[PDB]
């Protein structure tokens, strides 16, 4: 989950 | 709806530079914060990024000597860096991204705050102030340029108004310059009729809690 | 990795300019991209974010496009107002060097050429009891870039010389120089004609004074 928290 | 950065100032190399970024009109609880840098005449450097969830970023160069922290109960950010050099010297920005959607959509932006990190000299100066007038020697005209030299300050930065504000039109003022000393050196000029007044200049220092006011005289022979 | 080219442009008033981005890898989901416009002594301010998509305010003659490893930024109808660096910004992931910023495209703006106003200021007469003096030249309103030289009795200086530029003017373009020399009290008043010499291509403009007429 690298994509702000998703 | 804006956001701006904690004090700055004169720090020797080996010192830690703590800033905080604080919000004023919304908040930044749930949105991504950012630090950049720019050493003079350099382009904007990436320091590290506060995620809207969570999660904390940097880029390599910084993981060692930088570490960002967020507090949601004062709704704020931080910035801490170690070991300090004269190459930290640069004005460090914090934005505030509206949307996650966009990533780097960074929308809100601090005015930026002043480090001076000086290998000449970690001890602060307050400015000298001196009138700007042609040489007495010449013919007036129907126009006049005066202005004030604000010399061998430090930290940066210094403030010039003139007239209290109410003299803006033809104003230029001019980016500051580093003696050889170390210490920071700006000036500032008018242009006016010679039907003016007398022109005063309002130099403020906040780094020493200094104001001057030059009264600028054109000089007859 | 984004690298960004040229490192600066120069683009006449009403031109059209294009800035290019080059990220050495591809953005995540091939929009995260974002375009800023930055003038010197002030923040930031964003122009474009998801590659096209302008910001509130931002006026419709800056275009964003690209994708993939490559994005251009597209400016119609330059304005002085445009004179800038500006910098794209690429994000891949919520990681260690997971996003990065261009070195930026400084675009200088050219409007009429203007030949500078000269201006030459000797030291206010409490400069010298504190054993320095600083002399100032400023060249007002000009276009395009100038050279200053210092003469002290006709000898060209080669120390003590600090040069400070503003930016574009965001109406016509033009720069101001502030130019100072500075010197210790006793070569300044072992010393008669103190000269300043602005030179703009083909053109130079002089202004001198002798100190024991100030
Ligand atoms: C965050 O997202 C909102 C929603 O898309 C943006 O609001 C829009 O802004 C555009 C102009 O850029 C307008 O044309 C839309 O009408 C707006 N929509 C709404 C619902 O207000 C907002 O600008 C975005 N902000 C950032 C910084 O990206």
């Amino acid at each position: 989950n690298i994509i702000x928290g998703s | 709806q804006s956001v701006k950065e904690s004090e700055g100032g004169l720090f020797k190399p080996t010192d830690t530079l703590t800033l905080t970024c604080t919000a004023s009109g919304f908040s930044l609880n749930g949105y991504g914060v950012i630090w950049v840098r720019q050493a003079p005449g350099k382009g904007l450097e990436w320091i590290g990024s506060a995620g809207a969830y969570g999660r904390i970023y940097y880029p390599n160069w910084a993981r060692s000597r930088a570490t960002i922290t967020r507090n949601t109960n004062l709704n704020t950010v931080s910035l801490k860096m170690t070991s300090l050099t004269a190459a930290d010297t640069a004005t460090y920005f914090c934005a505030r991204r509206t949307n996650v959607s966009t990533s780097v959509g960074f929308d809100s932006w601090g005015p930026g705050t002043l480090v001076t990190v000086s290998s000449s000299s970690g001890q602060p100066k307050a400015p000298s102030v001196f009138p700007l007038a042609p040489c007495c020697g010449d013919t007036p005209s129907s126009t006049v340029t005066l202005g004030c030299l604000v010399k061998g300050y430090l930290p940066e930065p210094v403030t010039v108004t003139w007239n209290s504000g109410t003299l803006t039109n033809g104003v230029r003022t001019f980016p500051s310059v580093r003696q050889s000393s170390g210490l920071y050196s700006l000036s500032s000029v008018v242009s006016v009729t010679s039907s003016s007044q007398p022109v005063t200049c309002n130099v403020a220092h906040p780094a020493t809690n200094t104001k001057v006011d030059k009264t600028v005289a054109p000089s007859t022979c | 990795d984004m690298t960004q080219t040229p490192s600066s442009k120069s683009v006449p008033v009403g031109d059209t300019v294009t800035i290019n981005c080059q990220a050495s890898e591809s953005v995540y989901s091939n929009n995260r991209l974002s375009w800023f416009q930055q003038k010197p002594g002030q923040p930031p301010k964003l122009l474009i974010y998801l590659v096209s998509t302008l910001a509130s305010g931002v006026p419709s003659r800056f275009k964003g496009s690209g994708s993939g490893t490559q994005f251009t930024l597209t400016i119609s109808d330059v304005v002085c107002d445009d004179a800038a660096t500006y910098y794209c910004v690429g994000y891949k992931s919520s990681t260690t060097d997971g996003l990065a910023f261009g070195g930026g495209t400084e675009v200088v703006v050219k409007g009429d050429p203007v030949a500078p106003t000269v201006l030459i200021f000797p030291p206010a007469a409490d400069q010298v009891a504190t054993g320095t003096v600083t002399i100032v030249c400023v060249a007002n309103k000009y276009f395009p870039d100038v050279t200053v030289t210092w003469e002290v009795d006709g000898t060209t200086q080669t120390t003590g010389i600090e040069n400070s530029k503003t930016p574009q003017n965001s109406a016509d373009c033009t720069y101001n120089l502030s130019s100072t020399l500075t010197l210790t009290s006793t070569q300044y008043n072992s010393h008669k004609e103190y000269t300043c010499k602005v030179t703009q291509g083909t053109t130079s403009v002089v202004q001198s004074f002798n100190r024991g007429d100030c």
